[PDB]
């Protein structure tokens, strides 16, 4: 209930830059599972979260990197792999499935004394840039799902114990963390002020 | 404006605001795709396609079109929509409108780009006949909100100018070239959405005063793909 | 070899920091840019392009009612119209503008404004209104003459439908002094009110009721810092579709 | 066929080829009608010879020489289940019996 | 820092938000460390502020607005164990770029309380 | 079901190199064994997956490095030993045998917490290239293994616990993987699409 | 890659030490300075005050 | 002694990674090249044979 003020000199403009606006590293997914489906399997898609949701879909166009960081919480030494599968490959339904044998995708290897892992994904689009609202069709015939461009597809990690089964029993807590990079926009648009119903488009 | 094969006359010249800056520019110095001898017909669609005069009451509400949606029923640039599949064109619009000195209103002009709709109220996507409506366009039911959540008091943002019922009866908006891919498909994109949104409405002494509103399109510098071949 | 040793802070994870890293796929070449017009690079050129504000600050204003007042020439002879709060953070005319939208990521702002009137009479109406400026010390006015002794202008219709006002300047912070979760709300600024000088002149022809509609820009003064997040849509709601990369 | 599965995106130009082995008495002319990626495939002769057609015989050259302006492809793996979205259909190569 | 909400629940969704800066860290590695510029809005920190910070007639004689920085929030990661435990958590602070003004006499007789001067 | 297509511009031809065809360092063996033969011994043969035999297929003949990374997935502080033994000197049979005190050959000496080991092996083959397809025999006399050169041998490594027995029983998970460098390659051949049926020849 | 190793006195937390660190708020500006009157530099600019 | 920290991602294991290696038998010389006829460089050298 304290009205106070404060004269302020301010002479920065490199603050408001859209480089230094999106490089804040938000989270994007956090789910557990357990080991005793034995594995995790999400898609890279980006509106997940209302937080970065909303300030995502300012513009029209955007081009940028992925900078994904995986942080593990949960021993005698686990071993955790983490194989990036891109489109026209296949995905894992089964922990021992022979997708995970296959060298053709990436693949990291990480204990949980270490530092947990990251890497980075290049623009993988095969636009100029990520279509944001797509106003058209997937498909040509009538039942198409509106607003899903096929171009906007990245590909899904998977997250799977490395380890035998052990006469022990655990639970595997894992964090996704993506920062971008490199940012270039197009078209600025109006936010959104009435809440979100669904992920699958704009209602309300 | 001598464009061709007719010629919208008498009309104030206003101003060809240009969108962001720029202009259709024939896409150079692009090899690595569409190699197929792009026969790019200039003379052949320069015609300023008119389209249906609408009717704009008290409680009127608005109307939308879609660009590469409504000019496919409709002459050389309808024809040449089929048997092609690849194409990049620049557009033209001119929305104008006719009242007395006594009447009172007005309008705002708008274009957005990829304008993705919605429906109310629901968790279904809309169909496929809820969005290819063709040249007679639709109607906005929640116009405060544009049907997607998004506030028409920001929505200044875009390119627009006022039609203003005291002051002007004209508006000219010229749109580029705005798409990711250099060339698309018409039966399954709409770039630029077009609609006019009434803020104040009219009155006089009578009712049922009609103003009616008559908006032409005319593509400006198209292309397409090839269609003839040596071998 | 080298001799090393380690820092207390090795081995973390910050979420603000800036180092290289792996790329996942080496040797994959992304397909090359394109001259996209219309490209932004600092978020200060969205608030100096001009966009409305809601006038019409009063109850049971559902939908676009808000965004208009009417005149009467049935009876309007010395009333007050509206009056604006300068205040971005709090509901009321300014609150879903476009410069409301984006300063609520940041916490403290600065810079100079600008409104901007569009009168959409008829062409045979004439009469004159009245724009009086409040400092932020002060009170709001009252009456039309009390009004005048501070920054007025006079304004009428029949030559132009269009009037620039130029804002000086404001600021503004959030101010989280106590010990508990508390807002405290900044202080009072300004007030930009609107009198009737002379009442409504329209011909026995055309409707006896005008509207106005009010305008905001920011001039290129205006800064921002100390980006964080927004309450404006809410925590969650029920999604009917939650899941469909997990399953 | 076989090299491009390794991979995903491929774009280029192609170059077919025709080697026919008659007799050398035999003679005989033949329509080679090329279709692009929009409509479809064609059914009689009249109606092929309105796209690009070539008119190749027999007693003079028994090889002849067609040029494909240009090709695309990709995967397409835009759903939530493990789904494979068929490429859109491109082109056709025909050959009717003109005499 | 000021402006954004501060965590009341180990599960809050202030701890999902992106805008504030966060760290993450074990046990076996060294502790962590970080440095926070100076976030007042002013051009120094006011030490003895002579004043009220409020109009009305109540208001705590010495709390300057400008002189708020914020404020730190401890959690454990982990799920909820079968085991349970005790952490203990030590803060330490070095000032840097050091630049004073006006230097006054310390105070001799024994404080009393930390939110004002009383003896 | 949905049919749909994207202009796709590019300039790059260093991708198509074979160099880096072939430097993405897929799975070569899995196996596990126990200690309470203790011990695992594995030629270096290549054609043991079909991933990477149809793959390597292609040409005649090439010559490259090695690159072998042992990964252990498996305690107090176990300590392991990959000792290579090439062609020349003799393999261990016995988990205690003094071939394993033999100096004369490579060996590593690593432990669990430390990241996997590394080492890389170069060119060992006693021709200018390795030979791939062998069209002749082996030896003079009328039975010779049709398809086996002498000069296509590496070696084999040998993996053993190093520590006492304990009176505790485990079991150790063995991963390998092979890293292509400096690849020079000649005269390539058409694939095989009809399915393989043994590891020593070629049938159908 | 370069070879390493580490030397007694890893890992440690002195006092009294002097290293960089990392910034917790990259990219913010902070308010510049002033010419406030009345400024010292050293601690004996007081006892010199009789 | 130089001060050092860690980043996270160290000790990880990619499989698309690229840094150098020990050998494992040093001062061993191969058998050199030779002009063998039939070589390749790029793979695009095979689709445009017919």
């Amino acid at each position: 209930a304290i009205q106070t003020r404060t004269v302020i000199n301010q002479h920065g403009v490199s603050e408001t830059l859209v480089e230094n606006f999106l490089s804040r590293a938000a989270l994007v997914s956090k789910r557990s599972f357990e080991y005793k489906k034995n594995f995790f399997k999400w898609t890279i898609n980006t509106r997940s979260f209302v937080q970065l949701r909303r300030k995502l879909e300012l513009f029209t166009y955007l081009r940028f990197d992925a900078e994904i960081t995986i942080l593990t919480t949960v021993l005698p030494d686990l071993t955790l792999q983490a194989m990036f599968v891109p489109t026209g490959a296949l995905t894992p339904e089964k922990q021992d499935s022979f997708h995970w044998q296959s060298g053709s995708n990436a693949s990291v290897f990480f204990k949980i004394s270490d530092p947990p892992a990251r890497i980075t994904i290049p623009f993988m689009c095969i636009n100029s840039a990520y279509s944001v609202f797509y106003d058209g069709f997937a498909g040509f015939e009538k039942n198409g799902l509106y607003g899903i461009n096929p171009a906007d597809t990245i590909g899904n990690l998977c997250v799977r114990i490395v380890n035998e089964h052990q006469p022990v029993g655990f639970t595997v807590t894992v964090r996704v963390y993506m920062k971008p990079k490199h940012i270039k926009a197009w078209a600025p648009r109006p936010p959104r002020t009435l809440p979100y119903m669904s992920i699958a488009n704009a209602n309300y | 404006l001598k464009l061709g094969n007719s010629a919208i006359v008498t009309q104030e010249a206003a101003n060809y605001c240009c969108a962001y800056g720029e202009w259709p520019n024939y896409l150079p110095d692009h090899e690595a795709v569409a190699i197929d001898k792009p026969t790019q017909p200039e003379t052949a669609t320069d015609r300023f396609y008119t389209l249906k005069s609408v009717k704009w009451e008290t409680g009127s509400t608005g109307w939308w079109w879609k660009l590469p949606d409504a000019l496919n029923n409709i002459g050389m640039f309808g024809q040449n929509v089929q048997h092609h599949y690849l194409y990049r064109s620049g557009f033209l619009i001119h929305v104008q409108c006719n009242a007395t000195k006594f009447h009172q209103g007005a309008l705002l002009v708008v274009a957005i780009p990829e304008h993705q709709r919605g429906a109310h109220n629901t968790n279904t996507s809309p169909g496929f006949d809820d969005i290819m409506k063709g040249e007679e366009g639709g109607t906005f039911n929640h116009p405060y909100v544009l049907d997607d959540g998004t506030s028409l008091a920001c929505a200044t943002i875009f390119p627009h100018q006022w039609i203003n019922l005291r002051t002007n009866n004209s508006a000219t908006i010229v749109l580029p070239w705005m798409n990711a891919a250099p060339m698309d498909f018409p039966l399954r994109h709409n770039q630029w959405t077009l609609a006019i949104i009434p803020v104040v409405p009219l009155g006089t002494r009578t009712t049922s005063s009609m103003v009616p509103i008559t908006v032409s399109i005319a593509p400006m510098c198209c292309e397409f793909n090839g269609l003839r071949h040596a071998i | 070899g080298v001799p090393t040793y380690l820092l207390p802070g090795s081995g973390q994870f910050l979420t603000t920091d800036d180092h290289s890293s792996a790329p996942a796929l080496p040797c994959f070449n992304p397909t090359p840019e394109m001259h996209i017009p219309g490209q932004v690079r600092n978020m200060l050129e969205v608030v100096q392009v001009e966009s409305m504000m809601e006038i019409n600050n009063t109850e049971s204003a559902v939908g676009m009612e808000r965004l208009k007042v009417d005149i009467s020439a049935l009876t309007d002879v010395d009333q007050l119209l509206f009056n604006i709060p300068l205040d971005i953070q709090l509901d009321g005319p300014l609150r879903n503008t476009l410069v409301g939208n984006i300063s609520r990521y940041y916490t403290h702002w600065s810079g100079s404004l600008e409104m901007t009137f569009m009168f959409c009479g008829s062409f045979m109406a004439t009469g004159k209104l009245i724009l009086c400026y409040t400092p932020p010390g002060g009170s709001c006015p009252t009456t039309r003459e009390t009004a005048m002794l501070g920054t007025h202008i006079v304004w009428d219709f029949g030559l132009q439908s269009s009037v620039t006002l130029i804002i000086p300047w404001i600021s503004g912070s959030h101010y989280r002094m106590f010990n508990n979760d508390a807002k405290s709300t900044n202080a009072n600024v300004g007030y930009v009110t609107c009198f009737m000088q002379t009442n409504l002149i329209v011909p026995s022809e055309s409707s006896d009721t005008c509207s106005l509609i009010g305008f905001i820009a920011a001039k290129d003064d205006f800064s921002l810092r100390l980006m964080r997040d927004s309450p404006d849509i809410g925590q969650l709601d029920h999604l009917h579709a939650a899941e469909a990369a997990y399953q």
